RNA sequence: UUGGAAAAGAUUAGCAUGGCCCCUGCGCAAGGAUGACAUUUU
């Protein structure tokens, strides 16, 4: 039975999950079309993306490393 | 980690609602590690056996039960809306909708007489009561 | 202890009696005149003294 | 009686205080109209 | 009970001494207590003692015994305190109880029945 | 004298309801008393020309032991939607009043 | 004990007139007698009817004329 | 007399029953002192 069986009436957007930059949290994707070609191709994408970090991945990745390490260190 | 009981799907929010016949079912509706719902589970905690011969607290995750996020409007991070004898109970509290609380409240014993109020105003048969405050300004002085 | 329900009374339907005691321990006969009043138009102190 | 009912007993007097003020408060140079009319009533209440 | 609650009333006469201590206590004869019951027999006004055999330690009025030997005072053990303090008209259980001369009161002949009876108990 | 009294006495005790919603209860008010009892008589007053419940209701119970334990527990009960308030029915009528009369002079 | 007989005594009255005003609202009988010349001799004729009570419920349970004898000889005739 | 058109019950107060105590009367329980010369009623 849903909320309804109460006998009620009125009279996720949660804005725990709003941001004012990105929207609202959650994909909406997902579902739909997930196939062969669509594994190849995020793939192929997603190899894009980490190649397009790569550029200065050694000393941002160490930056992220030493600060995490320190501001768990600290507090 | 509350002693507070919790409700997880639509059917025991119902049923709490339909099981109160001389109680206020207080509903807390948010995530138990938001930090506004963190504090106003703080203060029905403080209160949930100071009221209890005139109400009964609930905590509701709206993850788990989302069902009443299109009807009730829980978009706020902690919503609190009460209820008796199955009737949704609105509080005039000056924030422009009566509806629910939607913010959390510091003061335990505000939290007392909105409860109180809303009990008084139910067992007379009001559906809208007025909260024995006026909450649209913070009175931060 | 919880608080109470509140309830109102049912009430004082009979009257008289003990009730009368009732009242005249903490609620009894005061002076129900210029003692409950302000006077409208006179200053009867000086003016801000409350 | 209840705290909530002692602190509507001491708003009283903000009651009869705001009644008696209200023919200068409640005029529409005052609060800018959003003139809502009582209901079953003539009063025009210029601002909540 | 105990061996050394001597002598003991049996049902019949312990039923007459509450009853005796019960108009005692109405009659305003009757000093409840182990320590009003040595002073009543110190000053000499106890018509007779009666006793609890179910004092736990017996020996808090085991002196009343040898009061009542050095007195000339009529002494016997009731089977239970809490018997004999609801026939106080207390609802405390008493463990001794002196009912007292009073002048020419009305229960003289009862309490002298009851000395009499009392005193064939110690055999 | 209206001609409707006379469908619940056998000398039995009428209790008086009143405080009733007047949306509902024309026999939710019997279905309430029906436990206690077997099957009796009980109206609930809905003024004509309107349709619209008048308040009040008489529940006719056969016994005065009934009555006792009837109006005892099911005082101010949630009965529709509106608690229930619970007396003795009146019933003054002629007879009874020019007695009342006779009565006052004496 | 006294405390004991007061609270009987108060717990026996206070289920006799629970059970008198429960035979009032039964509605067997109207409640009982509450209590110039015409007033006061309304009262007194219902002053008269109260004492007149009292001297009826003297008037029965009253050991008529051999309930005495029986109780005077079950007092002296022991049990031997 | 006839025809016709049309607060989910409050508050304040007085009397009585209730409590208590004294006394009287009645009762219940236990007392106290005393006075009197199996053949025939189917």
């Amino acid at each position: 039975v849903p909320g309804l069986g109460r006998g009620a009436t009125g009279f996720d957007l949660n804005d725990t999950n709003y941001d004012e930059f990105n929207g609202y949290a959650g994909s909406l994707f997902s579902s739909g079309p997930y196939e062969k070609d669509d594994e190849e191709a995020d793939a192929i994408y997603a190899a894009l993306d980490k190649r397009m970090d790569e550029r200065r991945k050694e000393r941002r990745e160490q930056r992220e490393k030493e600060e995490i390490e320190k501001y768990r260190m600290e507090r | 980690s509350y002693m507070l009981p919790h409700l997880h799907n639509g059917w025991q929010v119902d049923q709490a609602i339909l099981s109160e016949e001389d109680r206020v079912v207080v509903i807390r509706f948010g995530h138990d590690w938001d930090p506004t719902c963190m504090k106003m589970d703080e203060v029905l905690y403080s209160i949930a056996e100071k009221v209890k011969n005139f109400a009964v607290i609930y905590l509701v995750d709206i993850t788990e039960v989302p069902d009443f996020n299109k009807m009730y409007e829980l978009y706020d991070p902690c919503t609190v809306m009460f209820f008796f004898r199955n009737k949704h109970i609105m509080i005039d509290l000056g924030t422009g909708n009566n509806n629910k609380i939607n913010w959390a409240m510091e003061d335990k014993q505000e939290m007392v007489d909105i409860i109180e109020t809303v009990y008084r105003g139910a067992r007379k048969g009001r559906g809208l009561v007025v909260s024995p405050k006026d909450y649209s300004t913070k009175y931060r002085y | 202890k919880p608080l109470p329900a509140p309830l109102d009374g049912q009430r004082k339907k009979r009257g008289g009696r003990r009730y009368r005691k009732m009242k005249e321990r903490l609620g009894l006969t005061e002076i129900r005149k210029q003692a409950n009043r302000m006077s409208f138009g006179e200053i009867e102190e000086d003016a801000y003294q409350e | 009686l209840t705290n909530a009912q002692r602190s509507g007993l001491n708003q009283i007097p903000n009651r009869r205080f705001t009644l008696w003020w209200s023919p200068t408060i409640n005029r529409a140079n005052v609060y800018v109209g959003f003139q809502v009319q009582l209901d079953l009533t003539g009063i025009f209440m210029h601002g909540k | 009970v105990n061996p050394k609650a001597y002598p003991l009333a049996d049902a019949h006469l312990t039923k007459k001494l509450l009853d005796l201590v019960q108009q005692s206590c109405n009659y305003k004869q009757l000093r409840k207590g182990a320590n009003e019951a040595t002073k009543t027999l110190n000053r000499g006004i106890s018509e007779f003692i009666v006793m609890a055999a179910d004092a736990e330690p017996l020996e808090i009025i085991l002196h009343l015994p040898l009061l009542c030997e050095d007195k000339n005072v009529p002494y016997v053990f009731v089977r239970s305190k809490q018997a004999l303090g609801r026939a106080c008209g207390v609802s405390r259980p008493v463990i001794a109880c002196s009912v007292t001369i009073k002048e020419g009161s009305q229960l003289k002949q009862q309490i002298q029945s009851i000395q009499q009876s009392i005193e064939r108990l110690l055999v | 004298e209206d001609p409707s009294l006379l469908e619940w006495d056998a000398d039995d005790f009428r209790i008086f309801c009143g405080d009733l919603g007047n949306e509902v209860n024309d026999d939710i008010l019997a279905r309430a008393f029906s436990r206690f009892p077997s099957f009796l008589k009980a109206k609930v007053i809905r003024d004509k020309r309107t349709g619209k419940t008048k308040g009040y209701g008489f529940v006719s119970f056969k016994d005065p032991s009934d009555y006792v334990r009837a109006m005892r527990e099911m005082n101010g009960k949630y009965v529709g939607s509106r608690p229930i308030k619970l007396r003795k029915s009146m019933w003054k009528d002629r007879n009874l009043d020019v007695v009342r009369k006779k009565q006052k002079e004496k | 004990t006294k405390k004991e007989q007061k609270k009987l005594r108060r717990q026996t009255r206070r289920e006799a007139q629970k059970e008198l005003q429960e035979k009032v609202r039964l509605g067997l009988m109207p409640p009982p007698e509450p209590k110039p010349t015409k007033v006061e001799a309304h009262v007194r004729a219902q002053m008269a009817k109260r004492q007149k009570a009292h001297e009826e419920a003297n008037a029965a349970r009253k050991l008529t004329a051999e309930q005495r004898k029986v109780k005077k000889i079950k007092k002296l005739k022991e049990d031997i």
